[PDB]
């Protein structure tokens, strides 16, 4: 009751204020937490109910910061996973088979017991992501490569540092400006003993005729496997689309939402115009108009091969994936 | 493709001592697509592994295997033919005649088209007669033991041309004789024959 | 049923409500013959279905009936698998045929409040000819209070473009009327194109009149969106390789002047269906999970 | 033990990491006649993979379904042990040994599954006659299914896509593509057949002796001058090694150099392939996963000088001998398979509608 309502509080606070969890694993492990405390302390008779209070919940959430789909995500999973549980032990997607051939009222004893042990299971499932998605390093990259990465991925930290236990390859880092998160990228590459190099990102272009392929993180890949990536990765997708340049992204499937890119200045995050622009510029502040959007929109023609904890798939087939995890709906939410 | 699905599947059985009696078509359950098409004739699925499907609606049956095809639908059973329906003479000469049983000219003359005296003709013909799933099996093994192969498109196209060569050889048009329904011919051109012995 | 009656039955549907497509005429007149068919045997049934759906394709030389034939083909393909005896299954084919019907009959709706959303505020919308679907995600458009200039080409053969443009102009919205030929002289003003299709082949290209073709191609080479709103029932698993490839008795009678063409996957951004929004990868395999 | 074959020469440093030996060596040299820890049908059959003696990929994945039909049935299980598992765990170094040999081609990896998958589900309380004979019979009933039925549909799907008139394209030597050639030819189709080959190999003359065999009209040239050809060919038919996942296509080298040269001739690439050949696996270039045959083969005499002879004196000089290349889904138009003709994104679905 008030330990909930005060983590809940607490949860959204974050959100809206920013910070919290760096890592994105553990933004959704604390999102599948908070929604196992609503199901066990929460008073539910049917599972409606549930639904109802999970969809206030999760619209609360993505309401503090639409741009952090992470937790829209769980919230759309945990309401599948209730809806499949659900399904089993009460009864027996749209397609031109369903189409030709054709109540969550009644409650159950046992489906809450259900339902926290597919929670815990995909808890479990997401604790060895990383792993999982970094053992398939080797095949995807051979000896004496070049690599280009933009900004910091844990994920793509996890898959160079795993490759370079076997082969040698060279891995070059584009800073994300102005959050040059991609130095600290290059330091930690450099200290597991890879070849790294640093520029900014008007070099994207200029290097790309020298790059073998391009291995990128995600904020979010959307149902038509376009992605919500940190800005400047669309202008390297432009350029490794110019060369014919593989780009992989290496991101897990908890990232995938099942919104779709008919969104409008949602999209990008806006931040405070200081870090593009100081406050000491003086007077001349007062009639330049400054935008720092934090995300950028790839089109799914830029993307070569996903790769997650279930293995390598082409973004044609990203639609099929966005049908296994989350019921047609939930997307509204 | 939908002119795959198959609901029943014949299965021909011949026995090498004499083709002209005991080989039979059976019909099993099948549900599936098949892998050639499938021509519909009398409520009987043939399936069409040496002849292919074709369309139009032209007025006799030869005239479609004479450019090695069959078409889809055809015969009393179907609403719309693509041959031209016709009638045909001593069908209720036959239905009378059906009372007769197997028990010397007349055998000569009833022993066409299997070489051997029959009257299964006769009851195929009879106005009681009434064609459905039943008599699926009858039907397509008489096909089968008058003609000379294995199967039963190709059966079904000699007995055909034996029938025209039959109705050439007694002198009747060609036109007359087309394909609509070929037992209802059968038992005309054997009528005629013991009429004319 | 007769062949004559049947023709008549189906030019009445097509005729009392313009709304309604050919297909859903169609699909209407083959349910409408299952109706009342006084048989006893499936092979039959099928073997009359497939007539009548022959001389339906006779009677309009339009992609969509043949879609709406194999697609009913395949309803009576699986109904019959459900149930052996011939009784029961017509029964259930007969409600299943009900609510397919009536399934069928509100997918226009959902299309359009599915695609309304990909319309902005301030947009130059480019549409090919006359399509009731485009004219139904424009009206809900509107209705989301969206202002937006439409531009239609006047589409030669018959000027179904003049149509539009009337049909438009009804509820005031700003459209303008191009020829043919200004189709890539316009490619730069409009933001997306939004166009119809009369069949959605298996790898995802599109069959639609015969301006479709270079809107797509311009648009692919100007870097616009490229959106086919279409209807389940308009699946065909056809696979066209080329113009040539496409069946002639939709090219003609519906020097030499076709009347459709075929537009390739890689040109087309989504397809917004009854279905959803989706992929054209997914098309194909929504027909591979029908025919088993 | 089964000691390690040696690598011959030296290797790319792009491709370091792949496994490079000489057809001369053979690794029975060092084991022990009679063969004791491989079964003598495991040896024979490692010996013609690595001398070539079979090359195709069905034909490889016949022979070894052939070679464990016969280890099966000269199998006996140990006692206070289980056929599930004792067989799993003797046929893993036989696979090893094989690999050896030769690396092991798609269409062996996907049989080799099948077959663990077979034994593993065999009964505990299950007989040893009763089981071999059912191993026995699946094996016969997974070629037969996989092969001849999927062969004979693929040809029926592909005389729809041929007309009288048309010049076709092939590459190199596939059983499906010469099938469904003969078929199409016999059925009553008149066209002309173009035929491209390339080195060391030289398989696709095999194709054109059965042309020739069929009376198909048939022409023969080399990659390189495939451009020169390509205005008068109407479509090109390719078989398949395997397709992967996200729908690119595993095929002998210069399959995607003749797709890339056909789509700037405005063309279409037709692919041939069996489902059973379907992967799991992406790959999006060469480099990562191939073969790299013999070295030595890329010698040819031209005149009466071989410039690559002993060219390992040159410590700077290597040969690459590449055995695959992987074609990109945008560069093919269609796939035809025994399910129908789909299109390449298409092959993940079937993947998922085989497994269950």
């Amino acid at each position: 009751g008030s330990e909930l309502s005060e983590r809940i509080e607490s949860f959204v606070e974050t959100l809206k204020r920013g910070g919290g969890p760096r890592s994105s694993e553990e933004m959704a492990r604390e999102t599948l937490g908070l929604l196992r405390q609503i199901i066990t302390d929460h008073r539910w008779s049917n599972a409606g109910e549930l639904m109802e209070l999970i969809r206030r919940e999760g619209r609360r959430m993505t309401a503090a910061q639409p741009s952090e789909t992470t937790v829209g995500n769980m919230v759309r999973r945990v309401l599948k996973i209730i809806r499949e549980e659900y399904g089993r032990l009460h009864g027996r997607q749209e397609s031109l088979h369903k189409l030709l051939t054709s109540d969550f009222s009644f409650h159950y004893a046992q489906l809450q017991s259900n339902i926290i042990e597919a929670i815990n299971e995909l808890l479990v499932e997401l604790e060895g992501t990383m792993e999982n998605i970094a053992a398939q390093a080797l095949e995807h990259i051979h000896s004496n490569e070049v690599i280009m990465t933009i900004g910091f991925s844990r994920t793509v930290e996890a898959f160079l540092k795993e490759a370079a236990r076997k082969r040698k390859f060279h891995v070059i880092v584009a800073e994300c400006a102005p959050f040059c998160q991609g130095h600290e990228m290059a330091v930690n590459l450099s200290k597991a003993g890879i070849e790294t190099t640093v520029m900014t990102d008007a070099a994207i272009f200029a290097v790309m005729s020298r790059v073998n392929k391009v291995i990128i993180g995600t904020k979010t890949i959307l149902a038509n496997g376009a992605l919500r990536a940190v800005t400047g990765t669309h202008t390297l997708a432009l350029a490794a689309k110019h060369h014919s340049t593989p780009l992989i992204v290496c991101a897990p499937m908890f990232k995938l939402s099942p919104q779709f890119p008919n969104e409008e200045d949602s999209f990008h995050k806006f931040v405070a115009p200081e870090e593009v622009l100081p406050f000491t510029e003086g007077d001349i502040l007062e009639k330049v108009s400054v935008h720092c959007p934090v995300f950028d929109y790839v089109p799914p023609e830029l993307i070569t091969l996903f790769i997650s904890n279930i293995g390598g798939n082409a973004p044609s087939y990203i639609y099929r994936l966005m049908s296994e995890l989350y019921h047609p709906d939930d997307h509204v939410l | 493709m939908n002119s795959q699905y198959m609901f029943d599947y014949p299965a021909i059985n011949i026995d090498v001592r004499c083709h002209r009696l005991l080989s039979s078509v059976s019909y099993v359950a099948y549900n599936k697509f098949h892998t050639h098409d499938v021509s519909t004739y009398e409520h009987c699925e043939i399936p069409l592994e040496k002849l292919r499907l074709g369309f139009g609606r032209r007025n006799s049956l030869a005239d479609f295997y004479s450019l090695g095809e069959l078409p889809a639908s055809w015969g009393p059973a179907c609403y719309f033919s693509s041959v031209k329906p016709m009638m045909y003479t001593f069908q209720g000469m036959a239905s009378d005649l059906s009372r007769f049983d197997l028990t010397p000219n007349v055998l000569k003359a009833l022993s066409w088209p299997l070489g051997i005296p029959d009257c299964e003709i006769f009851s195929i013909c009879s106005d009681r007669f009434v064609r459905g799933l039943q008599t699926r099996d009858q039907l397509m093994s008489y096909i089968l033991r008058m003609g000379d192969s294995h199967s039963l498109d190709e059966c079904i196209v000699q007995a055909h041309k034996k029938i025209l060569q039959e109705a050439r050889r007694l002198g009747l048009s060609d036109e007359h004789y087309n394909g609509y329904d070929l037992f209802r011919e059968i038992g005309s051109l054997v009528c005629l024959r013991l009429i004319n012995a | 049923m007769d062949d004559k009656e049947l023709i008549e039955y189906f030019k009445s549907q097509m005729k009392e409500d313009p709304d309604m497509a050919s297909a859903v005429a169609a699909i209407r007149t083959l349910l409408e013959f299952l109706k009342r068919d006084k048989g006893e045997t499936i092979q039959g049934l099928r073997a009359n279905l497939t007539s009548a759906i022959e001389t339906l394709c006779g009677v309009d030389s339009s992609v969509a009936v043949s879609s709406g034939g194999e697609l009913f083909l395949r309803f009576i393909s699986l109904a019959s698998l459900e149930y052996s005896d011939y009784s029961k299954c017509k029964k259930i084919m007969i409600e299943r045929g009900e609510l397919f019907l009536r399934r069928i009959s509100l997918s226009r709706n959902k299309i359009a409040d599915l695609c309304h959303t990909f319309i902005k505020d301030g947009a130059t919308i480019l549409t090919h000819a006359y399509s009731r679907v485009v004219l139904r995600v424009l009206e809900a458009a509107v209705a989301a209070k969206k202002r937006f200039s439409v531009y239609v080409t006047e589409s030669q053969p018959d000027l179904s473009g003049k149509k539009m443009a009337k049909a438009l102009c009804h509820l005031n919205v700003p459209v303008t009327v191009v020829l043919d030929a200004a189709v890539g002289y316009i490619m730069e003003k409009a933001d997306l194109v939004i166009v119809g299709a009369e069949g959605v082949v298996e790898n995802g290209g599109i069959i639609n009149k015969i301006g479709t073709n270079q809107m797509a191609v311009c648009a692919k080479a100007q870097n616009k969106p490229f959106y086919v709103v279409a209807e389940s029932f308009k699946f065909v698993r056809l696979f066209p390789l080329n113009q040539q490839d496409v069946p002639d008795k939709f090219k003609y009678k519906a020097e030499e002047h076709p009347w459709v063409d075929y537009t390739a996957p890689s040109l087309i951004t989504l397809l917004f269906t009854d279905l959803g929004v989706l992929t054209p990868s997914a098309v194909s395999d929504e027909l591979i999970k029908l025919y088993l | 033990q089964v000691p390690t074959r040696k690598d011959y020469g030296s290797k790319v440093s792009l491709f370091s990491h792949l496994p490079q030996y000489s057809r001369q060596n053979s690794l029975t040299q060092f084991m022990s006649i009679p063969s004791s820890v491989i079964h003598p049908a495991m040896v024979r059959l490692g010996l013609q993979y690595s001398q070539g003696l079979v090359s195709g990929s069905n034909a490889r994945c016949i022979a070894l379904l052939r070679a464990l039909q016969q280890v099966i049935q000269d199998y006996t299980t140990p006692p206070n042990e289980e056929l599930s598992r004792d067989l799993v765990n003797k046929l893993k170094p036989y696979m090893s040994f094989l690999t050896q040999c030769r690396p092991l081609s798609a269409s062996m990896h996907n049989a080799i599954k099948f077959l663990n998958k077979e034994i593993t589900s065999v009964g505990s309380s299950k007989r040893e006659e009763e089981a071999k004979s059912e191993l026995r019979a699946a094996i016969d009933r997974y070629v037969q299914e996989k092969i001849v039925l999927a062969a004979q549909a693929i040809s029926r799907f592909a005389y729809q896509k041929i007309s009288n008139g048309d010049v076709i394209l092939v590459y190199g030597c596939s059983s499906l593509v010469s099938r469904i050639l003969q078929e199409a030819w016999t059925e009553g189709r008149r066209f002309r057949v173009v035929v491209v080959d390339s080195r060391p190999w030289l398989e696709g003359r095999h194709t054109l002796r059965s042309l020739v065999h069929a009376g198909v009209p048939a022409s023969y040239l080399l990659i390189p001058a495939a451009s020169y050809v390509l205005p008068e060919v109407s479509k090109v038919l390719l078989g398949a090694h395997a397709l992967l996942a996200n729908g690119s296509v595993m095929s002998r080298v210069g399959t995607a150099q003749l797709a890339l040269v056909a789509r700037a001739h405005n063309v279409p690439v037709l692919v041939c392939c069996e489902t059973y050949k379907f992967c799991e696996r992406v790959q999006t270039d060469a480099f990562v996963s191939n073969e790299l045959d013999d070295p030595d083969d890329l010698q040819c005499k031209r005149g009466e000088h071989v410039a690559l002879a002993n060219w390992q004196n040159h410590a700077s000089l290597r040969l690459l001998n590449l055995v695959y290349d992987v074609t990109p889904p945008e560069l093919v138009d269609l796939v035809i398979t025994e399910l129908g003709m789909i299109p390449c994104s298409s092959v993940p679905v079937v993947l998922r509608v085989k497994s269950s």
